[PDB]
């Protein structure tokens, strides 16, 4: 009634938490519960919306305003609109982030601690989680004007390396190399928007590059000493130049504003590790300008 | 018997014995018991690339501090067969056999991370998929780097475009010393064949 | 019906909805997992039901 | 047959061959080496197409 | 690529036209110029015998790791094409008559895709 | 509801990495990924050729030039063609390598460090990975000549031990024991090539030996003090001797060249360990003749 | 259909092409493994498809 | 040909001789024999009473 | 068909010849194990054959 | 997608080489080979007597 | 205070230790956790049978 073992000696390896970093598997964590099948029901009548609010389609399809330009009645034709905001009428086509501010505070009387702060759209905030991206970028260029402001506006796409001025701490564009003389838009894909009645235009720039995916580094740590990962993150830039100068009467304002919304479609991402040097850290704004921020280390 | 060179190649086979594909199959039922067809299957067997890889405590070390030294040698199969080819594709596997005179009064662990290729240790974060083993109970640290690339294939010694595919980063709390043995994963292959380089024989250091 | 040399691969999967998984189309949540208040969550199924294991036997 | 190379073959006395402008008498047909089974390169055909030369000239200019 | 060869019938010789991809990119020991005779001729090539084939043709594929070849901002010398002598030129010893080989080279493109419009061109 | 264990005590062995040196199995390495089924697709549209470029058939079927001989108009009949290259008109039939050069540099003023360098064909380079081989060897003997060089040429196969001159550091053949007097080719398998119009001949020598497999050691470490593994690697040698002396006019060259290509068919190999004393090491050529090379050890 | 006293031997295998495996015949690569862009790689099959495990449920 | 592990981390307890005092089970004692199925026949013609 | 209270006993067995196993009758060797050069040794069966695992896939 | 363990705690004994002295079983020795099914054919045409 | 390991390699028969490499199929065990080193040498022969 008590027979012998017929089963083989099984080979073994003592690995606690084999493959804990994978999204799919069978997890060995003991529940602090009553039932081993402790399982909540579906999401019916929990959140106020029954839309899957965590799909990469739904999150990246949330538009956000990246530029509010100012197109005066004095600005020249065939010259990119550079008034007010940084980056002017040069919008780098891409899912990562391209604009950053720099906060400078004092440690001593002879030293300043700089800190890069980045304004993120809800598609730029998701690409920072990953290493590489590939998406169809969408833009909606909207002109804030009256019924009496008339003009024409050109939005052309130019692929590849962006004409930039690397500063000692940041990267700005170069409007000197994007005038009508040196940079003709006769061969680019362009849209010539009329502003007599029409206001908006939606532009869907697909993914065009010689790479299967582009980096998601972007403006992170980009300066004169280091600007390679900036150029390899976008593959293109939209440029907004006037064809016809802004025609406006004297009884209206001498300005219009060009508001550019940004989102993304057909989004795929590659690697669940950020390509940045430091961790993904949310900038918590300090109470006073003199005070400091949190500095996350990298030593283990 | 006209004048002029010609063509019409005369394939001759000596020794009209028996079709060779029968003789080969009859010779491996008696001398091997196995039939190695493809060289791709030799990229899935782990061969040791070093025997004493000495490291220091609390130092994030990329594998490209070791692999860049041993790609030139051609010792294992991934560095000997790479001289016949010009491209590759797919992830790589690693095993880290422990050979450290460990102490009991510490708790040694072995982390492993991802860097893109050819970055240093300070210009990358540690927020990614990781793996940890304890050499007091599990002396072999087995890890697999996938193929996370911007390109569908990778050349050898490319341009200043760096960090276009992922690699491994090593970490340990103690100064360890290991035996590294790499192989390709289930998708690893070479391609785009060229001709072989030379080989190297003995080194006697003769008396004159 | 999936090509893999490992015998049964991992974590046997359920079914979902009919759409593309990204590329905005307002994916409904109730369609993704199929466990409403019914005989499909195993703890409500054990008392609807009334198996012997809910009584300690 | 051999791989990754070509040899002297002494083929037929033909191949007046035309590369759309240029011909190319070639007393005997030249021996060809090529990719043995072509699967060529990147996805430049999936980005756009193409253009031609009378379709370049139909672009508006300032 | 098409070579055109033309020598008189009293001159013999043999040449080899191999191409080495990334030859000026790789480590020096991985080049074609730093290997043996049996290693040079192990590359993809073709014989050019002076008295059997006066012309050889060769298709060199899309030899780039990335997608479509970048024309703007960069010279991208991907594949090198070499012409090696296997045997020396076997002419008669009568000088002042010029035993001679006189090779000519023709090249063109094929399987062409030319896609994205820009306004720039490289210097 | 919480019943007892009915399962037996399973026997166990603590072996991490059981059988890591086998090509087939189930590997215990944790992926640093997102998905446990992380799997690239097939090789469609990756490499420029859709031929399996790693099959032993395809790699060893790549021909390479092992000999470029020189057959003068002065050379005698029934004597092997030994002008220019080493090994003359004696080609050892076999997949391993038989020719090596020796590089001599100085350590001190009283010592020289020698180093053996071996020219490998793409079949000789693969057999060095393994211990034993068995293959049908193919050869293509091509004469570089004009339309006015006429002669006849003999290529006979002689199985077994090769007539060699062991030097103190290398092995060369012995042309004194392969003349027409001492070594008649009346009983060998031979081909008598005519050179009035015809140029090439392809010879397929099958595997003939009293052994099921031959060693792949070859010329590695072969000298006067050690030459057993050289003889047990080939089982035969082709010998190229003139039947008729090279007949040529004065208006053509007094030389022809015999170019011998080498590849292999029906290749089987045995053991995935090299039979050599040292590791397989690729010779990286130094920059200057005075400089040294890498010396790989064997201690663990 | 293979003679072996071990019950099921190892690593359950897929199928390939019709040729001899060595002895030069230009073996095609696309025929060797049978996983094109289709319902045969298990990660593209889980979203074509749309099982519940790609949504975290 | 050498795929990855899809099997879970199995929980474990190191109990030699689990339940040795029970009359029924599967016993882990190694036989000092030739055959793993070393088994005498029935008690026919052994003892003088059946 | 063998009386044993262990569920499946050990090492699943093949078949042989028709004779008594001792008591001299010149037992043939080729009849004992049934693996000639055919689709019955699993490594020659994988390349006859030509499964995907002999190519590394 | 990453559910919990439902499998029991399995009892265990750490015996390397359980029953190595028996002629029949499943042996835990790692082959120093290429193929895990490394297996010679039958004895046809090996010894001079069948 | 040491970490003992047991490697095992292949030589052909009757060579010494210095006239063979260590680049082959191997096996490593750790006697602190696995005191039995189990290894199998296959039949990689030039001949179909071996005399004495």
């Amino acid at each position: 009634s008590k027979p012998r073992n017929q089963q083989q000696v099984c080979p073994l390896q003592n690995v606690p938490a084999w493959g804990y970093s994978l999204y799919k598997g069978i997890d060995m964590s003991v529940p602090l519960a009553y039932d081993p099948n402790n399982e909540l029901g579906d999401l019916k009548d929990v959140f106020p919306s029954a839309v899957d609010e965590m799909a990469i389609g739904y999150v990246c399809g949330n538009p956000a305003v990246k530029h509010v330009l100012t197109w005066k009645t004095t600005d020249a034709i065939q010259k990119p609109i550079a008034n007010g905001d940084d980056w002017g009428g040069v919008i780098p086509v891409g899912m990562p982030c391209y604009s950053k501010s720099i906060r400078t505070t004092r440690i001593s009387a002879t030293e300043n601690r700089e800190t890069e702060v980045m304004d993120a759209a809800p598609c730029e905030y998701v690409a920072n989680m990953f290493s590489y991206w590939r998406a169809t970028m969408c833009y909606r260029i909207t002109v804030v004007k009256t019924a009496f402001h008339t003009g024409r506006l050109e939005i052309f796409f130019e692929p590849g390396v962006i004409p930039v001025k690397p500063t000692v701490n940041n990267i700005g564009p170069d409007q000197d190399r994007l005038t009508g003389a040196v940079a003709p838009s006769d061969n680019n894909y362009k849209y010539i928007l009329d502003l007599t009645n029409d206001t908006e235009v939606t532009i869907r720039v697909p993914f065009v590059s010689n790479k299967m995916f582009l980096k998601t580094a972007g403006i992170y740590g980009a300066n004169s000493e280091n600007n390679w990962n900036f150029h390899e993150s976008f593959s293109g830039f939209l440029c907004i130049r006037p064809v016809t100068k802004l025609m406006a009467p004297d009884t209206v304002s001498d300005n219009v504003s060009i508001v550019v919304w940004k989102w993304a479609e057909d989004v795929v991402v590659v690697e669940p590790k950020p390509l940045t040097s430091g961790p993904t850290q949310v900038y918590r704004p300090p109470p006073t300008a003199s005070t400091a921020v949190e500095v996350l280390n990298v030593e283990l | 018997i006209n004048i002029g060179n010609k063509t019409n190649e005369n394939v001759i086979s000596f020794f009209d014995s028996t079709d060779a594909e029968t003789q080969n199959h009859n010779a491996l039922m008696k001398g091997c018991g196995e039939f190695i067809v493809n060289l791709r299957t030799l990229l899935r067997t782990f061969r040791t690339i070093t025997d004493n890889w000495i490291l220091q405590a609390n130092t994030k070390t990329p594998i490209t501090d070791l692999t860049n030294t041993t790609d030139a040698q051609g010792r294992d199969y991934m560095s000997y067969l790479s001289y016949l080819y010009r491209f590759y594709r797919g992830g790589r596997r690693y095993k880290f056999f422990n050979t450290t005179p460990l102490k009991q009064s510490q708790t040694c662990y072995i982390r492993s991370f991802l860097i893109p290729r050819n970055y240093s240790a300070d210009e990358i974060n540690v927020d990614g998929p990781s793996h940890i083993t304890y050499p007091v109970i599990n002396p072999v640290h087995e890890v697999e780097v996938p193929f996370y690339s911007q390109y569908r294939k990778i050349p050898i010694a490319s341009t200043s475009d760096k960090g276009y595919d992922s690699s491994l980063m090593y970490f340990s709390n103690t100064a360890t010393t290991q035996i590294v043995a790499r192989a390709g994963n289930d998708d690893f292959t070479f391609g785009w064949m060229i001709g072989p380089p030379q080989l190297q024989g003995e080194s006697r250091s003769v008396a004159p | 019906t999936s090509e893999n040399p490992k015998i049964g691969p991992i974590s046997e999967v359920a079914s979902g909805v009919k759409t593309t998984a990204n590329g905005i189309e307002r994916i409904p949540v109730i369609g993704e997992i199929a466990k409403p208040v019914t005989t499909a969550v195993k703890w409500f199924a054990d008392v609807v039901g009334t198996v012997a294991a809910i009584f300690g036997w | 047959n051999v791989h990754n190379t070509e040899l002297a073959s002494s083929t037929s006395e033909n191949s007046v061959e035309t590369q759309e402008i240029t011909t190319f008498h070639d007393v005997e047909t030249p021996n060809r080496i090529d990719t043995p089974m072509a699967q060529d390169t990147s996805s430049a055909r999936n980005m756009d197409d193409t253009h031609s030369i009378i379709q370049f000239l139909q672009r508006p200019v300032l | 690529v098409k070579l055109v060869l033309n020598a008189n019938p009293f001159v013999a010789g043999r040449m080899y036209l191999a191409y080495s991809p990334y030859d000026d990119k790789v480590d020096t020991a991985r080049s074609v110029l730093q290997t043996s005779r049996a290693g040079v001729t192990g590359y993809p090539g073709v014989e050019l015998d002076f008295q059997l084939d006066n012309s050889v043709e060769m298709t060199i594929p899309y030899a780039s790791f990335q997608e479509a070849y970048d024309l703007v901002t960069g010279t991208e010398d991907f594949v090198q094409l070499y012409l090696f002598p296997i045997t020396p030129v076997l002419g008669p010893k009568s000088e002042s008559e010029s035993s001679k080989v006189d090779i000519s080279v023709y090249m063109w493109l094929s399987n062409i895709s030319l896609v994205i419009p820009t306004y720039r061109i490289n210097p």
